[PDB]
DNA sequence: GTGCCGAGGCCGCTCAATTGGTCGTAGACAGCTCTAGCACCGCTTAAACGCACGTACGCGCTGTCCCCCGCGTTTTAACCGCCAAGGGGATTACTCCCTAGTCTCCAGGCACGTGTCAGATATATACATCCGA
DNA sequence: TCGGATGTATATATCTGACACGTGCCTGGAGACTAGGGAGTAATCCCCTTGGCGGTTAAAACGCGGGGGACAGCGCGTACGTGCGTTTAAGCGGTGCTAGAGCTGTCTACGACCAATTGAGCGGCCTCGGCAC
């Protein structure tokens, strides 16, 4: 058995060495599918407009969580919390 | 259609080990999954607005591109 | 002298449309001309790109309102392009 | 020849349609100008212009004043949101910030 | 050989006094009230005829379904048609684009904490409608001429009267008058007609009604707080003397009226107040009217389960479709009409500035409504 | 719940009877009356309103609301589309019984 | 006589948000801008306005950025602001 | 020249004041002087640029609105 | 079946330069293209907005060169003008 | 170790760069004005600068407990490979409104000058609030 | 837990400077007319997007155990807010000088605009090895 953090510190050294897109492409173009339902119907989407769709994504997200462990760190705290995520976002303009 | 949830729990937990995070709460995916839903939202709402205003009913790569670049997130490797 | 244009007496006719009985200083006078040429320089930037996108080579209403619709949030925008049509409309009658 | 009439008086505005058109195609934006693009650009322009000084006007009244002065446009600006997600990134000058403190500040 | 409305019984009939030759009584609504000028049951006949043509079509599209589904369905699409037409063509006429704004922000969902239930004093806010009543009927022909005989009549001579659209040419020569002809615009030294006020209901009763004054009646009998109390709810600033009324009104002489009348802004009577006021910019009435409205149409929205907009009611094709609907395109779909206005049907009244062929709009797809 | 009911009960899970019909309005500020209780200002003469007397309702609709007919400006950006939806808007929206 | 700490705190604090004044002194400022301006050319002469303008970008800027580090301090369970406040708003706002 | 020290401690505190900051530490006053000293150098070297592209002498106020709005700090009420 | 312009060959033509024995995949080429559009498309835009501050009907080698000096950021900026100031000068000469 | 699909090198055109005059306007000089930026001095005096107290807050030091990580098993749907239809992006041509370009006139909108009335500034007052007993 | 001290919003004069008009004029917008290239409709063409099926298996779900951060409580000691007294240049005026920004005038040379020419680069075609298994 391993103590916790090991696998975690092993994930992270794994996923910042690969370019691989992290999110499963199906569920992903279906609720990029659902999401543009209700600004139009009947609409058609090319391969790369959802592949773009997703990398955009993916790298919102991951620099928002760089920007989220940045806030939990500053708090005295390893674990992330959805406060951190929310103060990260105000602090960027975004729901400002 | 709740493909909302097709985002799991383990690919942000994979989002999040690439960002550098070691320890995850567990109430933090309905935020990153609301977060994920507006942004998507925004930049698809200005997609369709670039396909409609040229009179198409297919959404192309470009029209993304251009709105991500009109918010500041200027996208390369696709046009 | 070099006469220099600006949007001060259209400005102060709106107020007095909205506000007969309202004054307005030189300071306010002059955010009010920064704000609508920002607005006017943001809306034709967003329609010439469009007209590039497009390979078209002519700027009509349909860019204005597309640039609108683009550019200014929410309800907002509705109402705006709604009187540029009321506008356009009002135009073509004449 | 037929007595001269405005643009804007035939649109009904009070913007100059005729300012615009010279602007946009001095403005080096696109090659050729549509007749219908100033008067809706003219429009806009009024609309956002008149709900703006309506809502400064109304904080300048609810201040016991007469005059609207950067205060009441900045009051104006951030106390609505469509207005505030639209001036975001523009400072006023003489506007201040808009009263607010924390409530864990505040005493118990 | 187009439908009308059914007639009604009743022990005593008002409606039947105006005219004793021709014996017609009039008709039987979801309202008491249809029959109170032709022009109201000229649209309640055009609401029924809307309501059999959508039935017809919807059981020739599906015939497996039952009569009852059938009415239910054309039900729920003359509410949503209605409610589309109402919150997208006449509140934005009504408040103007900043109130619209500020009192009735983007659709977002429906919420279960908001009271729906219709406040008194809209009972009163909303008769600012009685300001915009011209004195006389117009009737056009086909070519929106002066139709003969009596092009105009006097609006005294048309309270209660059924027998003029049954007996005279129906309802299109109505539909046409009130489609080309300018409303009343409501100045502060010109608030009502003479026609409403001092000949109303004439022939049916033994002497003339006063509007306005019923309306204040009406007020003071429901217990109506008074003009300052209603501007100090809506956040509006209070008038105290002649001078702050004569500002507040930006109108020196009604000021003083007003004050050689009441004596106070307390005891101004709310409707007087509201239709008093100066009007908006791009708006038919003042501050106050306009605050009570928004915020009532707000609730009223915002507290409907079955707002056609809300999830689960439609389909999203269902509200594509319904998004393109029309009063013109009704008004010409379900009756011998052949010009109509543009867009904004309540903006338009010139001909021909602003007429259509009604040849070249879209109708109603009903095609999403398939089984 | 799949279709709206005629009397409109029920359309509230917490309160069915909210928004139904033949029911009580919704008073947004406290009633006034001369008694304070259920008498409309104007019933008993000698009485003052806010420390004046209680003005008649048709002197002021005769002085004030009257204009000459004559002077009538119509609308130029309205028509009787804009009356008649508006009557029939509020027909659709409230009715008060009264007695006989 | 003597106010417990903390009350003139928000006392200023409500007396400095409704106004709309400058809190530099102009001379300060303008020999500081002099000063910088000095390091990219020689013999520069600045319009008021130029030097006003300044001042009020600058002012906001600052007060925009007291904000931010309020808005860290008070997340960290804190009340007073210190320097790595100051620095993990301007790392997060991508300065 | 060591003009950096005119703004003063008080003139801080007072900013810090308006943002709502109730109690601030000893050693935030350099780091606010430091950052004042990086923003107006950024903003003066883009006026001072534009003004030397116009082959002129004197910083006007448009040059500092122009430099603002680059760096995406639009500023409202000096020239246009 | 229609032309594409785009800046391959050159960007090929300076990578044989750079690096004589190093490929280059078609992903990297579209960002590459993608870069170099970003870049033209900002510096031209600068100049632009530079002659129209001065009222200046020309784009010129100032303009650019002034351009790079507010877009490109620290000793890069100052390269890539000494660059285009040698490509000037070699074209003057012949 | 191993194949295979992707990067690399060759023909055929054809649609832009290039060479070669023309010209008319944008910009580069020289002159001259006069506006405003710089500098200098004297006086208040409002601001800043030290100094002492002590009180509240930042900061370590236990404690526990519950929640998140790590692992094993059954379960689910992504994914790859393949087929068949057909909606609808791309081209082509063919005009037809639609818009650029030119005189000519005027009015709309600049600058310059003025008088009066919102508004900032004392001053006493009546609240509104805070720390204490 | 009622009373004292202080801070502050408010009502009443008072002077002032700048804002809303008024007037002159000049140049940029409107009225016509003509000419040509942009694009709005139609008619094909094929391509690439959506839909469906089947087998594999890799990733998503779920349950269990434990240990390690999160959060609470408790000193403590120190440093920052609050007055209070003592320097100190900031702001306000008035004055004077001249640096350079702006305007006028002329001229000249340089980039847009024509046309004929031809070759640079793009598309299609093979072809072999760098690399993901
Ligand atoms: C056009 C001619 C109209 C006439 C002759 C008329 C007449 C009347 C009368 C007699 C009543 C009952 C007693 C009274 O309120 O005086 C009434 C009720 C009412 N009317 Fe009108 N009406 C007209 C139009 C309108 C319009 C256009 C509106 C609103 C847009 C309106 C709003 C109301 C309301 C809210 C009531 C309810 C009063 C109550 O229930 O006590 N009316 N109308
Ligand atoms: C004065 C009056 O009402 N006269 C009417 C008349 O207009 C109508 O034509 C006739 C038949 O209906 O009945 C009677
Ligand atoms: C419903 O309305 C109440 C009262 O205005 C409001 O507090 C609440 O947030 C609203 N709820 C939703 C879900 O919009």
């Amino acid at each position: 058995r391993y103590r916790p953090g090991t696998v975690a510190l092993r994930e992270i050294r794994r996923y910042q060495k690969s370019t691989e897109l992290l999110i499963r492409k199906l569920p992903f173009q279906r609720l990029v599918r659902e999401i543009a339902q209700d600004f139009k119907t009947d609409l058609r989407f090319q391969s790369s407009a959802v592949m773009a769709l997703q990398e955009a994504s993916e790298a919102y997200l991951v620099a928002l969580f760089e920007d989220t462990n940045l806030c939990a760190i500053h708090a005295k705290r390893v674990t992330i919390m959805p406060k951190d995520i929310q103060l990260a976002r105000r602090i960027r303009g975004e729901r400002a | 259609r709740d493909n909302i949830q097709g985002i799991t729990k383990p690919a942000i937990r994979r989002l999040a080990r690439r960002g550098g995070v070691k320890r995850i709460s567990g109430l933090i995916y309905e935020e990153t999954r609301g977060v994920l839903k507006v942004f998507l939202e925004n930049v698809i709402r200005d997609a369709v607005t670039y396909t409609e205003h040229a009179k198409r009913k297919t959404v192309t790569a470009m029209d993304v591109v251009y709105a991500l670049k009109r918010q500041g997130r200027t996208l390369y490797g696709f046009g | 002298k070099t006469r220099k244009e600006s949007y001060a007496i259209y400005v102060y006719k709106v107020l007095k449309q909205v506000h007969p009985d309202t004054g307005i200083s030189s300071k306010a006078m002059s955010i009010m001309n920064s704000f609508v040429n920002d607005v006017f320089e943001r809306i034709a930037g967003e329609a010439s790109r469009l007209a590039h996108y497009n390979k078209r080579s002519t700027i009509t209403s349909r860019e204005i309102q597309t640039a609108v619709r683009l550019l200014l949030p929410g309800e907002l925008a509705k109402h705006a392009v709604s009187e540029g049509t009321k506008a356009v409309t009002k135009y073509t009658s004449a | 020849r037929a007595k001269a009439k405005t643009r804007s008086s035939r649109a009904g505005l009070q913007f100059p349609v005729g300012r615009v058109h010279r602007l946009l195609r001095k403005g080096n934006y696109a090659e050729r100008v549509g007749a219908g693009a100033p008067v809706y650009l003219a429009a806009v322009l009024e609309y956002l212009t008149a709900e703006i000084l309506e809502l400064a006007g109304n904080a300048a009244r609810d201040n016991k004043k007469t005059r609207i002065i950067p205060r009441h446009l900045q009051l104006a600006v951030r106390n609505d949101e469509e207005l505030n997600k639209l001036l975001g990134r523009v400072t006023i000058a003489q506007g201040g910030v808009l009263p607010n403190i924390q409530s864990v500040l505040l005493p118990k | 050989g187009r439908a009308l409305l059914p007639f009604d019984n009743l022990h005593d009939d008002p409606c039947l006094l105006t005219n004793r030759s021709a014996r017609i009584p009039c008709f039987l609504a979801g309202d008491t009230r249809s029959s109170e000028m032709p022009e109201l049951t000229s649209m309640h006949t055009l609401l029924l005829r809307e309501h059999n043509r959508l039935a017809t079509e919807l059981k020739s599209l599906n015939p497996r379904w039952d009569g009852e589904r059938l009415y239910q369905e054309a039900r729920k699409i003359v509410g949503a048609m209605v409610q589309i037409i109402t919150y997208r063509d006449y509140l934005p006429l009504v408040l103007g684009p900043t109130a619209m704004r500020k009192y009735l922000p983007t659709y977002r969902s429906y919420n279960d904490s908001v009271d729906p239930r219709i406040a008194n004093v809209f009972t009163n806010a909303f008769r600012y409608g009685h300001t915009l009543i011209q004195p006389f009927m117009f009737r056009l022909d086909n070519r929106y001429q002066p139709m003969e005989p009596n092009p105009r009549v006097p609006l005294s001579r048309v309270f209660f009267a059924s027998w003029r659209v049954v007996l005279e040419g129906g309802i299109d020569p109505i539909l046409r008058g009130l489609m080309a002809t300018p409303a009343k615009l409501n100045r502060q030294n010109q608030i009502a007609v003479d026609e409403i006020r001092e000949r109303l209901f004439e022939q049916v009763m033994r002497i003339g009604l006063d509007l306005p004054a019923l309306n204040m009646q009406r007020s003071r009998d429901h217990g109506l707080p008074g003009y300052n109390a209603w501007r100090r709810f809506c956040g509006l600033p209070q008038p105290e003397t002649v001078g702050q009324l004569g500002t507040v009104l930006r109108n020196l002489k009604l000021a003083r009226k007003l004050m050689e009348q009441y004596g106070t802004p307390n005891n101004i009577d709310i409707w007087m107040g509201g239709v008093s006021e100066p009007l908006k910019r791009k708006g038919r009435v003042g501050p106050l009217l306009a605050c009570i409205i928004g915020t009532q149409f707000r609730k009223l929205r915002d507290g409907d389960r079955f707002w056609w907009e809300n999830e689960g009611v439609f389909s999203m094709q269902q509200r594509q479709a319904l998004a393109q609907i029309s009063l013109p395109r009704i008004i010409c779909d379900n009756t011998g009409i052949t010009t109509v206005s543009k867009n904004n049907i309540f903006m338009s009244n010139s001909y021909p500035r602003d007429f259509v062929n009604c040849s070249t709009l879209p109708a109603l797809n009903l095609a999403s409504w398939r089984e | 719940d799949k279709y709206r009911t005629i009397t409109g009960m029920c359309n509230n899970r917490r309160s069915p009877t909210l928004g139904a019909s033949n029911r009580a309005f919704v008073r947004w500020l406290p009633a006034e009356y001369e008694d304070g209780f259920s008498l409309p200002y104007g019933w008993t003469p000698g009485v003052k309103r806010n420390g004046f007397p209680v003005a008649l309702a048709r002197a002021v609709s005769n002085e004030i609301v009257r204009f000459p007919t004559d002077q009538l400006t119509p609308d130029q950006e309205r028509s009787l589309m804009f009356m008649q939806w508006g009557q029939l808007l509020d027909h659709d929206l409230d009715f008060t019984p009264e007695p006989a």
